């Protein structure tokens, strides 16, 4: 049917899904329960992980992967691993790793567990390819098919949406995951110390601490931002209003 | 013999060796994930049990996984002896083209692809890692598979485990226990077949 006809004429199957009741007052409690957004610059391979406290109820972490670059310093799934994620992660936390779509839907597992967590949900970033059909995909030789999604892996430990975002591929050589993981995160409500490992300046956001090795400015205070969570803070979803 | 055949049976009780070897092996198991139940499952061990290595020298595995299945086929992928290099996705719709574990609703299925050996000859990048397909019925696996898989290894033996009497196609052997009795053509099926089962019951 849709796969005959991308054999047929370059369009992906998934250009032509379509449409791709009122939540909207969440958005709005997201948005006043929000932090300042902080960030830091460190080189994250050589930077003692736990100088990041306290411990954070999400991470959301996005490696450089040497396939991101399939076109144009990349980790390999070795280094990644190596990362003490479990040191920085609350007792009750989630993660939200982007694996790509090779080896590192494997090995992501593996460091999931080595992490501590379960795997919960494998949300698919879907490519459509409208503006460019007539340019197909340069294979990993291990490839069966032309790979034309990413995967990012959520992960708990301790005790609305959809699990698939629908875009148009990026240029060759852009590495920006769609923003669209943050709205998915920021639903479920899960605390509101937030860390992102490998942003860049693009992806600073209020409620987050960013920490990556490209960003140009850093404001991290570790007791500025413990601040915002000492009591009667603490244990807010992320989702409620603030307390007076 | 291109046709349709397939074996009522026990897939766990089964000599699979009569079958020979086969250029692609699809299964969608029924594995047993976090409870519920309206049809009868394996446990992990029977999986892990299966007698998938006696199938293939060089070819390719299909293997539908959901839920906690994700790493438990990734295991009976690894341990059957094959290497896992792609992951289709079905997107599932409805006839008018727009989408239909506890956090997140499930907007797909997963489909591991498990190599295993050197196959050569075989359209390798043809299609893409993901499918949209409306859902034609419950628990059923879209059509669009078998194509994908005819256009990756055109002409060759095919074999279905845990297939139901619709996914009975030409080039393959379909193996489901709700199949309607034993109807075999490639000669040296039907003779390794009558030689290890006289009184035909297995
Ligand atoms: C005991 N040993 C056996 C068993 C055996 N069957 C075992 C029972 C069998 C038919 C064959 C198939 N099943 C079944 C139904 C649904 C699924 C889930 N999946 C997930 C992915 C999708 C969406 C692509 C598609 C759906 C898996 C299943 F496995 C429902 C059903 O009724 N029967 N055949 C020989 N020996």
């Amino acid at each position: 049917d849709y796969c005959q006809h991308f054999v047929d004429t370059g369009h992906r199957p998934q250009n032509f899904i379509r449409d791709v009741e009122l939540i909207r007052l969440k958005d709005e409690l997201i948005a006043k329960s929000n932090t300042p957004p902080m960030y830091l610059q460190a080189d994250i391979e050589a930077f003692d992980i736990r100088e990041l406290t306290p411990k954070f109820d999400v991470i959301l972490l996005e490696p450089p992967l040497e396939e991101y670059y399939r076109e144009t310093k990349c980790w390999t799934w070795d280094d990644i691993m190596k990362l003490e994620i479990d040191e920085i992660a609350a007792p009750r936390s989630f993660i939200f790793l982007w694996c790509g779509s090779g080896e590192g839907l494997d090995l992501g597992r593996v460091c999931l567990r080595k992490w501590g967590y379960r795997r919960c949900e494998d949300i698919c970033w879907i490519k459509t390819n409208k503006n460019n059909p007539g340019k197909t995909k340069t294979l990993d030789p291990k490839a069966v098919f032309q790979r034309t999604k990413e995967h990012c892996l959520m992960g708990i430990k301790g005790t609305v949406d959809i699990d698939l975002i629908i875009t148009e591929e990026p240029e060759i050589g852009n590495i920006e995951k769609p923003v669209e993981i943050f709205h998915i995160i920021e639903h479920f409500c899960l605390g509101r110390r937030r860390l992102h490992l490998f942003g860049r300046d693009s992806t600073i956001r209020p409620g987050w601490l960013t920490v990556g090795p490209t960003l140009t400015n850093s404001n991290y205070n570790a007791e500025t931002y413990a601040s915002y969570f000492s009591a009667p803070n603490s244990y807010l979803t992320g989702c409620t209003e603030e307390i007076e | 013999l291109f046709p349709p055949q397939w074996i009522c049976c026990d897939i766990r009780y089964l000599d699979v060796s009569i079958l020979g070897k086969f250029a692609v092996v699809m299964a969608d198991p029924p594995w047993d994930i976090h409870m519920e139940l309206p049809y009868g499952t394996l446990t992990d061990d029977e999986m892990r049990r299966l007698n998938i290595p006696v199938l293939q020298d060089d070819g390719f595995l299909f293997l539908w996984v959901t839920g906690r299945a994700m790493e438990l086929g990734r295991e009976c992928l690894n341990l059957w002896g094959y290497e896992r290099v792609d992951e289709i996705i079905w997107v599932k719709t409805n006839q008018l083209q727009r989408i239909i574990g506890h956090w997140l609703n499930h907007g797909k299925e997963h489909c591991l692809v498990g190599v295993k050996g050197n196959p050569q000859g075989f359209n390798q990048g043809l299609d893409c890692d993901v499918i949209v397909a409306e859902v034609r019925s419950t628990s059923h696996k879209p059509d669009e598979i078998y194509g994908m898989i005819e256009r990756l290894s055109p002409g060759t033996r095919k074999i279905e485990l845990f297939g139901r009497p619709h996914n009975v196609q030409p080039n393959w052997i379909t193996l489901g226990n709700q199949l309607d009795g034993i109807h075999l053509l490639d000669p040296d099926v039907v003779a390794r077949f009558k030689q290890r089962y006289p009184d035909g019951i297995i």
